[PDB]
This record gives C-alpha cells, sequence and structure tokens, in this order.
C-alpha cells in the first residue's frame, strides 16, 4: 500500500521549515514595531499604547536596515514553494496566490503601499493577517501532499 | 529582568580548541535567542554566534565559520561555544547576549539584544 511516502515526508518537511521561518520572521516584526512605537519592554499583544505612524515606516522602510523588501522577497519565496508543491488546483493556488499577493499601487513598491504612514496597530494586525494565509496555505498544501 | 553566568575562558595555542558557557536564569531560554559576541584589542565588538529558540537555527559569522559551534541545553539553561582550530586572531572578550527576536534578520544584530553578561578573555598563542 505505501510506497513513495519519502515524497509526502520530504516535501512536507520542507513546507514547515519555511512556513516556520515565515511566521517567525512575522512575529519579529511585529515585535520590532511594537518596540519602536514604545519602548523595550513593549508587548506585541493587544490593548496597546501609544500608536505610532512611524514605527512602521522606520522598521519597514528605513535605508540603511529596513525590512519590507526582505519581507516581500520572504513572501515570493513561499507564494512560489506553494506552486512547486500544489497539484492542479489552479482555483486553489489562486486563492492563496491572492493571499500572498506582492503588488503595490502605481509607481511605489509593495511595502512602501502598506506600511507608508500606517499605525501602528494597522501595521500589527496586517502583519498577523500574513501569518494566519501562510498557515492557511500550509494546510491546504499538506492536504494536497496527502493526495 | 534577565540573568547571563560565564565561565570557560582561557590561553591556548594556534591550533587549539576550547569551549565556553553561559548560564540562564528561569524560562528565558523559551522565549529568548541566545548569541555570542567577542570584541578583538582596540576594536567594537562583533557577533561570532547566535541560536534561534523558535527554529533552533544556529547563526555564524564568516569568520569563524565551520571552527565554531553553538550548543543549548533546555534542562541546564546552559548555552556552549565550541571553538576549534584557533587562530591569534581569535584571541578577544567573549560577551553572551539575549534576544527577545528568532529570525535570521534579527540574531546578527548587536543593537537588537536586551540582556549581556561580563564575559571571559580568551588569548589564543
Amino acid at each position: 500500500n505505501p510506497e513513495k511516502v519519502k515524497v509526502w515526508y520530504e516535501r512536507s518537511l520542507v513546507l514547515q521549515k519555511e512556513a516556520d521561518s515565515l511566521c517567525t520572521f512575522i512575529d519579529d516584526l511585529k515585535l520590532a514595531i511594537a518596540r519602536e512605537s514604545d519602548g523595550k519592554d513593549a508587548k506585541v499583544n493587544d490593548i496597546r499604547r501609544k500608536d505610532n505612524l512611524d514605527a512602521s515606516s522606520v522598521v519597514m522602510l528605513n535605508p540603511i536596515n529596513g525590512k519590507g523588501s526582505t519581507l516581500r522577497k520572504e513572501v515570493d519565496k513561499f507564494r512560489e514553494l506553494v506552486a512547486t508543491l500544489m497539484t492542479d488546483k489552479a482555483k486553489l493556488k489562486l486563492i492563496e496566490q491572492a493571499l500572498n499577493t506582492e503588488s503595490g499601487t502605481k509607481g511605489k513598491s509593495w511595502e512602501s503601499s502598506l506600511f507608508e504612514n500606517m499605525p501602528t496597530v494597522a501595521a500589527i494586525t496586517l502583519l498577523t493577517k500574513l501569518q494566519s494565509d501562510v498557515r492557511y496555505a500550509q494546510g491546504e498544501v499538506l492536504a494536497d501532499l496527502v493526495k | 529582568d534577565v540573568q547571563l553566568v560565564e565561565s570557560g575562558g582561557g590561553l591556548v595555542q594556534a591550533g587549539g580548541s576550547l569551549r565556553v558557557s553561559c548560564a540562564a536564569s528561569g524560562r528565558t531560554f523559551s522565549s529568548y535567542s541566545m548569541g555570542w559576541f567577542r570584541q578583538a584589542p582596540g576594536k567594537e565588538r562583533e557577533f561570532v554566534a547566535a541560536i534561534s529558540r523558535s527554529d533552533n537555527s544556529t547563526y555564524y559569522a564568516d569568520s569563524v565559520k565551520g571552527r565554531f559551534t553553538i550548543s543549548r541545553d533546555s534542562a541546564k539553561n546552559t548555552v556552549y561555544l565550541q571553538m576549534n582550530s584557533l587562530k591569534p586572531e581569535d584571541t578577544a572578550v567573549y560577551y553572551c547576549a539575549a534576544t527577545p527576536y528568532g529570525s535570521r534578520y534579527y540574531l546578527r544584530e548587536l543593537r537588537e539584544y536586551d540582556y549581556w553578561g561580563q564575559g571571559t578573555q580568551v588569548t589564543v598563542s
């Protein structure tokens, strides 16, 4: 009955590491925005003080250390991995590719459109939504890998 | 507040090996990644190696890559930096640090490390 279970396990192990890395990075971005906004003792979680428009822009778009472009390339890598692992459900891949879009607005980068002049609370919720979309994508790929 | 204790520094000749440890307190290992930084004579401190708590991934400076190994023991709340093929350039003050971050994009950044230890002077001759 089982022959290429090695395919299932190997492909599913690659996906998990990539999904976990991306979510860990997003958790760091949420914490960096919270810490920039408030202080070193800042709690990422709900009902947080000092909403600021500058924290997300500093953390994501700073010219020396900005993480926006890094985040974009990491989501792209993950979305491309999801595409190679999926079956032939365009309609399902088309759903996840839409959740993981990297498209901005006009002559601006995806990172600029999303984090230019954006409140800390809105930036953290946007990042939380991105993690939940990564986790949804992961679950759908896993189901597809089992056949 | 978090507290780190350091022990294992020594004097060794070229091509020799050593092992430095760092003591951790409480559940800090679960919430914080552990990093190790060395400060060369008359120079600014630089990152050596880091241990991620999230993925338990290891990160190394390209100058110490292949010679140095970072380890984690959850029960002992201790981190080990195994230093092999030691060169005189490795002579420095080795410092302990904890960061709330867990990804590769933050673990190499000295500024992202909240807590520090005194360290031990390691000499290679």
